[PDB]
C-alpha cells in the first residue's frame, strides 16, 4: 500500500540488533521498512513548508520610461546638470556631443549632455529569504496488512483509521511519535536541516510562480535592487542596466527603454527548482531529509488471530512492480472474524515449503461481510512460483514466473545505490541502515571528498563537466605513472558518471 | 506618566499635505517604536506605518506605498508624520502609539511582544479632514 | 494581507452576561494577537496582550484564548462600562491588521 | 541588462526534474553546431592556427575543441 | 545541589548560532517549583542518554518559582551533528544544529 508503483521505494531491513534504522527519505519517493517482527510501514515525504519569510532584493524586469530631460553644455561652462536630476526616479547618464556653430556655442569642438529620463517600473521579481528555521516537513505513512485501494487519494479517513498516519517535523520539534493503536509507536527522529541545504537558497516570486534559487546566484544578476526596505516610492539601485543610451551620429543622444525580461531571466534560470503555493505558508517540492526510525513497539496485531478457512477469490491479476515485488488483491466472504490468510507461495503443489520473501507480513482482515479485500503484496524468487493465498482443499495459486536474475538484482541495486550517492552527497552513506564501522568511516571519508569535490569544481555545470570529464580521462591515460594517471581517470569517471545520473 | 500626545485637529485641500506631530512623555524616546494608525469615521481601525524614534527609520503599508514619511526629533521628542497626495478617503483620525520593543532600528516582530504591543500612549486621535 | 476576521458584527447583553468575541485570521498567528476595547472618539480601556495575557490595571473579567488561528475573548460579566467597541490585531508579518470591529449596548 | 548567472552553475542535483533540464542538456552543442555551420570559414583558421600549437598531434585536437568552444560561447 | 526539577519545558524563542559557534537557548520551565537546577545535554545519540559538546554556561538554573523564568543557556555543540536536550527524561522538546564547521 502507499508506495506500489512509485518507482523509487526502496527496502530496507535490519537484522535484529535493536531498533536504529536511520532511512534517508527523499521527496518524489518513499521508502519502505520491514523487520522480523514489527508490521512494515512506508514512509513517504509527501511536503515540505517554510512558514515565514523574509524579503530581500525585489528586482525590477520590466521598466517604462516617462519624459526625457537633456540640459546640453557648451565646450566650456563645463559640465551638464539637468534639474530634474537629484531625486532617486530619473536615471542618467553624461556623454558628449560635437556642439559646433549653427547650433548656439560659438566654440565649436565638444560639449556635452546629460540627457535622461524618469525609471519606473511595474512587475517586480520579488526575492524571499528563507531560513532553516521555522519550515515544516509534512512526512505522512502507512502500514500493510488491510486497506484495499489504498491508493493515495481520499488520506482524511485514513489517518483516522488506524493504518495511516500523518507526522509533522519542525526543527523545533524533531522528535515525533505518531499512534498507530494496534500497531504502535513509530519514534521518527529526524534531521530538519541537513537536507536541502537550506539559507543558501532563496524564494523567488515571479508573476504568480515561484521557485528557489542558490543565493549567490540572486545577488549576482544584473537588474534593478529594491533594497528589500519598504514603502515609500522604492528607491530603485542600479537603474542602468534596463535603459539604454544611444546617441544619433554624433549629437541627440536617446534613451531605449528595453521591455521585459521576463523570458530572459526564465531561460537564464535553468537549473533552480520550483515550489508550488505561497500563501504566509510557502510550500513546495523535491528536498530530502533524514530519519533515526525507532520502532520500540510496533506490536502485529494478528499474531493472536486465527487463521480463517474459506474461498479466496482475486480481483486484480496479481501484477508486478517495477522492483520485482508483486501486489496481489485478494477478497472472499464465508467465513468471519478479523482472520489472518495464508499468503505463502512455493516451487511445487504438493510441498507447502514456503520460499521467498513475505513484504506485507502478518497480513489481517476487518471481521466483515462478504468480500474483504485486504491487497498484500510479496518477493517471490528469481524463477518460477507458485503464490498460494487460500488455507485446504480451495486454496487459491498463481504461476509468476519472476523473470528477473539474482545478480541482476545486485546490479540493478549498485545502480540504484549510485544514484543515492550521486544525488544525495554523503547522506547516502547511512541510508546503509545500522551504525557500523564502514558507515561512520565512510561518512567521514566521503565528507571530505565530497568537500574538496564541491569546493575544487563548484556547480561545474553540465557540458562543462562533461568535457572537463573526457580531458581528465584523456590526461588519464596519456602518460607517467599510475598515481597521477588513476587519479585523474578517477576524477574523469566521477564527472562523466555525474553526467549519468538522473538526465532522463 | 507614559503618554504619547499629538497635535490637533487639521483641514486640508485635495492634493496637499497634512502633517501630524506625536509627542512623547514620562518614558526614554528612543526606546518604543511609534505606529502610525488611520481610522476612517465607519471602518475600523487600520495602520498606516512605524517610524523608530533612534535613527528614523520608517516602513509602512502597501495602500500608502509613496505617500507617507515619517520623520523625527529626537531633541523635543516628537514624531511628525507628512501624508502627501491627500484624497477625500484619507479623512480620518490618525493614531500614533509606541510598539515597545525598539532595542535597535525598525520593526521587530519573532522577538516578544504585548504590554502596550502598542495599546497605551495614543495621545488623543487627530482628526484630519481632506475637503475644499 | 494576514484577514482577521472578527464575529460577530455586533452585540447587545444585560448587565452581568457572559459574552465570547472571534477571531480568525487566514494565517498561522501563532499567538500573536491582542484585544482593545475602544469607546466612542475616548482614550480606550485595555484588554489583551499576546492572546492570553491581562495587563497589570485591568479588571480580571477580560480573559482571552487561542491557540492555531482561532481566538476567543470572554467577558465573565458585563458592565454598564464596558460598552466599547472590540478589536482583535495581528502581530505577525508586518501589514498589521486589525479586525472590522465589534460593538455592544446596555439592555 | 546581459543576465549572466546562468544557474546552471549552482544546479540542484535533487531526486526531481530540475526547471529546464531536458532543454538544457542539448542547448550549448546545438549553440556550437548553429554557430559552426553559420562560420564554416573559421574551422580551417582554428586548424591553422591550432597546428601551430603543441607539436605533439595529440594537443592539436585539444586546441582545436578548446578554439571551436571558446569561438562561440565567450566571444 | 538545587534538585532536578522534573517540569515542562517550553521555548521562549527560536534558539540560534553564534559566529564563534556557540548556541544560544532560551526555555520558560512552565514555572513549576523554586530555584532548581535545568540540565541540558547535546546528544548525537536517539533523544536522551549520550551528552557530546560541552555546556558553556555551569549549573544553568531556574531563579523563581513562577510561571515563565527565562534561563538562557550559551552552549557549544560537536561539529558534526547534534540534538539539544533539557532537563526531563521523557517530556521535553530536542532541537537539531548542525555545525557546519
Ligand atoms: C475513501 O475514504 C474512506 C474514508 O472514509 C475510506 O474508508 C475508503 O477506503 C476510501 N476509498 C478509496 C478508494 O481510497
Amino acid at each position: 500500500i502507499r508506495c506500489i508503483g512509485v518507482s523509487n521505494r526502496d527496502f530496507v531491513e535490519g537484522m535484529s540488533g535493536g531498533t536504529w534504522v536511520d532511512v534517508v527519505l527523499e521527496h518524489g519517493g518513499c521508502v519502505t521498512v520491514m523487520a522480523q517482527d514489527k508490521p512494515t510501514v512506508d514512509i513517504e515525504l509527501v511536503t515540505t513548508t517554510v512558514s515565514n519569510m523574509a524579503e530581500v532584493r525585489s528586482y525590477c524586469y520590466e521598466a517604462s520610461i516617462s519624459d526625457m530631460a537633456s540640459d546640453s553644455r557648451c565646450p566650456t561652462q563645463g559640465e551638464a546638470y539637468l534639474d530634474k536630476q537629484s531625486d532617486t526616479q530619473y536615471v542618467c547618464k553624461r556623454t558628449l556631443v560635437d556642439r559646433g556653430w549653427g547650433n548656439g556655442c560659438g566654440l565649436f569642438g565638444k560639449g556635452s549632455l546629460v540627457t535622461c529620463a524618469k525609471f519606473a517600473c511595474s512587475k517586480k521579481m520579488t526575492g524571499k529569504s528563507i531560513q532553516p528555521e521555522n519550515l515544516e516537513y509534512r512526512i505522512m505513512l502507512s502500514v500493510h496488512g488491510s486497506q484495499h485501494s489504498g491508493m493515495i487519494v481520499n488520506d482524511t479517513g485514513h489517518e483516522t483509521d488506524e493504518n495511516r498516519a500523518k507526522v509533522e517535523i519542525t526543527p523545533n520539534s524533531p522528535r515525533a511519535e505518531a499512534t498507530l493503536g494496534g500497531f504502535g509507536s513509530l519514534g521518527l527522529d529526524c534531521e530538519p536541516r541537513t537536507g536541502l541545504d537550506f539559507s543558501d537558497l532563496y524564494y523567488l516570486t515571479m508573476n504568480n510562480k515561484h521557485w528557489l534559487v542558490h543565493k549567490e546566484w540572486f545577488h549576482d544578476i544584473p537588474l534593478p535592487w529594491h533594497a528589500g526596505a519598504d514603502t515609500g516610492t522604492p528607491h530603485w539601485n542600479n537603474k542602468e542596466a534596463l535603459v539604454e543610451f544611444k546617441d544619433a551620429h554624433a549629437k541627440r543622444q536617446t534613451v531605449v527603454v528595453l521591455g521585459s525580461q521576463e523570458g530572459a531571466v526564465h531561460t537564464a534560470l535553468a537549473g533552480a527548482l520550483e515550489a508550488e503555493m505561497d500563501g504566509a505558508k510557502g510550500r513546495l517540492s523535491s528536498g530530502h531529509l533524514k530519519c533515526r526510525l525507532k520502532m520500540d513497539k510496533l506490536r502485529l496485531k494478528g499474531v493472536s488471530y486465527s487463521l480463517c478457512t474459506a474461498a479466496f477469490t482475486f480481483t486484480k491479476i496479481p501484477a508486478e512492480t517495477l522492483h520485482g515485488t508483486v501486489t496481489v488483491e485478494v477478497q472472499y466472504a464465508g467465513t468471519d472474524g478479523p482472520c489472518k490468510v495464508p499468503a505463502q507461495m512455493a516451487v511445487d503443489m504438493q510441498t507447502l515449503t514456503p520460499v521467498g520473501r513475505l513484504i506485507t507480513a502478518n497480513p489481517v482482515i476487518t471481521e466483515s461481510t462478504e468480500n474483504s479485500k485486504m491487497m498484500l503484496e510479496l518477493d517471490p524468487p528469481f524463477g518460477d512460483s507458485y503464490i498460494v493465498i487460500g488455507v485446504g482443499e480451495k486454496k487459491i495459486t498463481h504461476h509468476w514466473h519472476r523473470s528477473g536474475s539474482t545478480i541482476g538484482k545486485a546490479f540493478e541495486a549498485t545502480v540504484r545505490g549510485a544514484k543515492r550517492m550521486a544525488v544525495l552527497g554523503d547522506t547516502a552513506w547511512d541510508f546503509g541502515s545500522v551504525g557500523g564501522a564502514l558507515n561512520s568511516l565512510g561518512k567521514g571519508i566521503h565528507q571530505i571528498f565530497g568537500a574538496a569535490f564541491k569546493s575544487l569544481f563548484g556547480g561545474m555545470s553540465w557540458f562543462s563537466q562533461i568535457l572537463i570529464g573526457t580531458l581528465l580521462m584523456w590526461l588519464g591515460l596519456n602518460t607517467k605513472n599510475g598515481s597521477i594517471s588513476l587519479m585523474c581517470l578517477a576524477l574523469g569517471g566521477v564527472l562523466i558518471f555525474l553526467s549519468t545520473a538522473v538526465s532522463a | 506618566e507614559v503618554q504619547l500626545v499629538q497635535s490637533g485637529p487639521d483641514v486640508e485641500k485635495p492634493g496637499a499635505s497634512v502633517k501630524v506631530s506625536c509627542k512623547a512623555s514620562g518614558y526614554t524616546f528612543t526606546s518604543n517604536y511609534i505606529h502610525w494608525v488611520r481610522q476612517a469615521p465607519g471602518q475600523g481601525l487600520e495602520w498606516m506605518g512605524v517610524i523608530n524614534p533612534r535613527g528614523g527609520s520608517t516602513a509602512s503599508a502597501q495602500k500608502f506605498q509613496g505617500r507617507i514619511t515619517m520623520t523625527r526629533d529626537t531633541s523635543t521628542s516628537t514624531v511628525y508624520m507628512e501624508l502627501s497626495s491627500l484624497r477625500s478617503d484619507d479623512t480620518a483620525v490618525y493614531y500614533c502609539a509606541r510598539g515597545g520593543r525598539a532595542l535597535f532600528y525598525d520593526s521587530y516582530t519573532t522577538p516578544r511582544d504585548g504590554g502596550s504591543w502598542w495599546f497605551d500612549p495614543w495621545g488623543q486621535g487627530s482628526l484630519v479632514t481632506v475637503s475644499s | 494581507d494576514i484577514q482577521l476576521t472578527q464575529s460577530p458584527s455586533s452585540l447587545s447583553a444585560s448587565v452581568g452576561d457572559r459574552v465570547t468575541f472571534t477571531c480568525q485570521a487566514s494565517q498561522d498567528i501563532r499567538k500573536y494577537l491582542n484585544w482593545y476595547q475602544q469607546k466612542p472618539g475616548k482614550a480606550p480601556k485595555l484588554l489583551i496582550y499576546d492572546a492570553s495575557n491581562l495587563k497589570t490595571g485591568v479588571p480580571s473579567r477580560f480573559s482571552g484564548s487561542g491557540s492555531g488561528t482561532d481566538f476567543t475573548f470572554t467577558i465573565s460579566s458585563l458592565q454598564p462600562e464596558d460598552v466599547a467597541t472590540y478589536y482583535c490585531q495581528q502581530f505577525d508579518d508586518l501589514p498589521i491588521t486589525f479586525g472590522q470591529g465589534t460593538r455592544l449596548q446596555i439592555k | 541588462a546581459v543576465t549572466l548567472p546562468s544557474h546552471s552553475t549552482r544546479k540542484l542535483q535533487t531526486r526531481s526534474q530540475t526547471w529546464l533540464e531536458s532543454r538544457e542538456y542539448t542547448k550549448h552543442l546545438i549553440r556550437v553546431e548553429n554557430w559552426i555551420f553559420r562560420n564554416p570559414g573559421f574551422a580551417l583558421a582554428a586548424a591553422a592556427i591550432a597546428w601551430l600549437l603543441g607539436s605533439s598531434t595529440s594537443q592539436k585536437v585539444i586546441y582545436l575543441v578548446m578554439i571551436l568552444l571558446i569561438a562561440p560561447a565567450y566571444s
